[PDB]
DNA sequence: GCTCTAGCAAAACGACTTGCACAACGA
DNA sequence: GTGCAAGTCGTTTTGCTAGAGCTACATGTTCACTGC
DNA sequence: GCCAGAAACCCTCTTTTTTCGAGGTCTCGTAACTTGCTGATTTATAAGGGTTTTTTAAATCGTCCGAAAAAAGGGTCGGAAGCTT
């Protein structure tokens, strides 16, 4: 569970991709970046602005 | 330590091999006093380095200046990893190396390629095999001490059987099938021995009990005896006799089949009865194979073959 | 495990590994080669998977444990001597390279068939020679004259001179009528390719050293670079399961001398240019290795030298 | 002098190449590599073997 | 002798807490 | 309110030290069918 | 017969859930106290000057720690020198 390896393929010129991840995907976004700091602080208030546009 | 009195073989372990001074050292926990010091060194000797040991390239120059084969083995020296190849004796090579040629691959060679001869050999092989069978089993009573009692006629008989069948059949085919049946007959008597119970041999190790675990271990350690016994002859692995021509590694099957039913199967199943770990049983078929001179044993056979088949 | 280790196909394998003052060993699983920093002691990394075989100088050793895994593995292990000498030599004796080759890995048993079925058979061995130099001068033509990256570097070579020099030794090869007119053959093409080399690339005079005893640049480099074509050579004769004594060309003053006659292959195709192209750059011994081994991987030395051993116990039957 | 830095650049289909590092060199070898392990304990032992080859 | 395993301690690392400045200097 | 910086402090990673074991698990053949 | 999906089995991490342990805390039971009897024998004591042992501070020594200083290294800018044009 605590595995976490993304495999890239360059595929020469100026283009390259991501083949796999193996282990926990969530380490990793779709495009196989890795988020660089994490935190359990309340950023991103969504408490406080509603959807009720009427 | 000497491995093999018939090649000047030694096996070296927990130690390091370096070179102080211009002569290569062995830095042992016994000091001036180890056994290792009385190794000669001449274009005689081969070494085989063990479990837990070092070389440095300082030493590699000194052997071959003295012209000493090297190779890399396993715990009791029975998985042969690496090792130097041996030179080829013939007219037309000629370095002045001082490294003991030795010129067995050609008389192999000079009737691989004729089947009749190919067959003749195949019998001579199965020959020595029958009669190391008969010997292990009912002249030396070690086994019969260790607790491996079985039936002497019925073993006997069948022995004797095979043997006059091996003089007979028309081709390879046959001789592999016959001793195919003398396989499954050597199973019974063992397992009825050993009060096993009944046996099934599974290949491509599918058992699970632990009589076929420990014939897959003991089948391992005598081919990795085999090969170093080629090894020691130069012969290549593929030039097999009674394993078909396409067969990776070929030769050395043909050479572990003289010890596989001589020595390690009672093993195998005075083991499995016993109880023994996988480390014991280890263990104990080194020992047997040490107390049965069996490296010397395929050395001087496959060198009988190759003056025979002259 | 033994199995799911040799995938990677021997002749597309990425590394040729060259090491000095260290103690290879095995750590955690892996194995690693160890170097003397002054602060510390540093593990470095040896991808066994992708690793042709490995060459060991001058104070270094080796432990059991990774020998096992290199076996496993079906890498070669060479001992030589310091950057481009000898690891033995006295008197008129020499002995380049000690190999180790792994002997638990079983090989195919046909290729070894054929040339052992051929190889006892002296105008036989003479047709394979024949073979040999005629794949060799077929490569100098391609790689020479049909490379850009060669010519992008600067390696600018008189076509005309090269191709009359070609077709001359051609033809004396065709001409040959046993090995020791064969051999002088490959002396006179092989200067003739060091001097179309060297005024080509601006060097101006040179001459080849003798028993790498040079003390200019060239030499120490064409001497070095031997010993990567040697470790390529005797991989490529290992995994076809030929064992390296049965020389055809350079056998009776050379042990393993099957070694020197596969090398010879790629010797001068690749090498010869890029050390005089180092030279000229004025490089140090560490760069030319680098870019040596990258021609090498970019060429397929290793598929070229494996294919040509093929063809030629094929084409003797 | 703790700023250790190195660029590889892939130049095709199956080849790269390092371009240049910034800061303390000595975090790699040659080639761009960067060691597994490091300990100060004395494991090459060099002192046990000597050169007077007479 | 060589390597692996278990237990420890030091150091590196990243997130949290608090107090506070409130910026970015050719034409 | 947003972000910086100085200080804290819980993990987490590395290396050090004793101590103990010492592996590496089929291998009857020939040939017809299947991938790049 | 081919293909697909689902299901059974193996291993380890992560998180609650339970359990356990230390320990802390309170309250009442009770074996050994206290109070009361007599008379022969043993022990303590009122003052103060001269005299042993321990406490206490100061000094010294050693160790440790931290801070400062010095060294080392990464890098930029400008100037001078060498080479080429």
């Amino acid at each position: 569970r605590n595995t976490a390896v993304a495999c890239h393929w360059i595929r020469g010129r100026d283009h390259s991709e991501l083949l796999w991840i193996v282990g926990d995907a969530s380490r990793f976004n779709a495009q196989g970046a890795v988020p660089t700091n994490r935190t359990c602080r309340d950023i991103l208030r969504k408490e406080d602005e509603n959807d009720w546009h009427s | 330590i000497l491995h093999s009195k018939r090649a000047n073989l030694y096996y070296l372990q927990h130690c390091r091999v370096l070179v102080n001074g211009g002569r290569v050292e062995y830095v042992t926990d016994e000091g001036r006093h180890s056994h290792y010091w009385n190794i000669p060194i001449a274009n005689t000797t081969s070494l085989l380095l063990g479990t837990g040991t070092s070389i440095t390239q300082a030493a590699m120059r000194e052997l071959a200046r003295a012209g000493v084969l090297v190779g890399f083995c396993g715990g009791g020296g029975t998985p042969l990893f690496s090792a130097n190849e041996v030179d080829v004796e013939v007219s037309w090579l000629t370095p002045q190396s001082e490294y003991r040629p030795t010129e067995y691959l050609q008389r192999w060679v000079g009737f691989w390629f004729d089947e009749e001869k190919r067959l003749v050999a195949a019998r001579h092989f199965q020959r020595a095999r029958l009669e190391r069978i008969r010997h292990s089993w009912l002249e030396d009573r070690v086994l019969r001490d260790a607790g491996f009692a079985v039936d002497a006629t019925a073993l006997a008989v069948a022995v004797e059987d095979s043997a006059r069948a091996l003089e007979q059949a028309p081709n390879h085919e046959h001789l592999l099938t016959e001793e195919a049946r003398l396989s499954k007959r050597l199973f019974k008597l063992a397992a009825q021995a050993t009060r096993y119970g009944e046996f099934v041999r599974a290949k491509r190790g599918s058992g699970g009990d632990p009589a076929n675990r420990f014939l897959d271990h003991g089948n391992y350690l005598a081919y990795g005896l085999a090969a170093t016994a080629t090894w020691v002859l130069g012969i290549p692995h593929g030039l097999a006799v009674l394993h078909g021509k396409t067969r990776r590694g070929g030769l050395v099957f043909d050479v572990a089949d003289l010890i596989k039913d001589s020595l390690i199967l009672p093993q195998a199943f005075l083991s499995a009865m016993r109880g023994d770990e996988e480390q014991d049983f280890r263990q104990a078929c080194l020992d047997n194979l040490s107390r049965a001179q069996a490296l010397d044993f395929m050395i001087d056979t496959l060198k009988d073959v190759a003056q025979r088949s002259t």
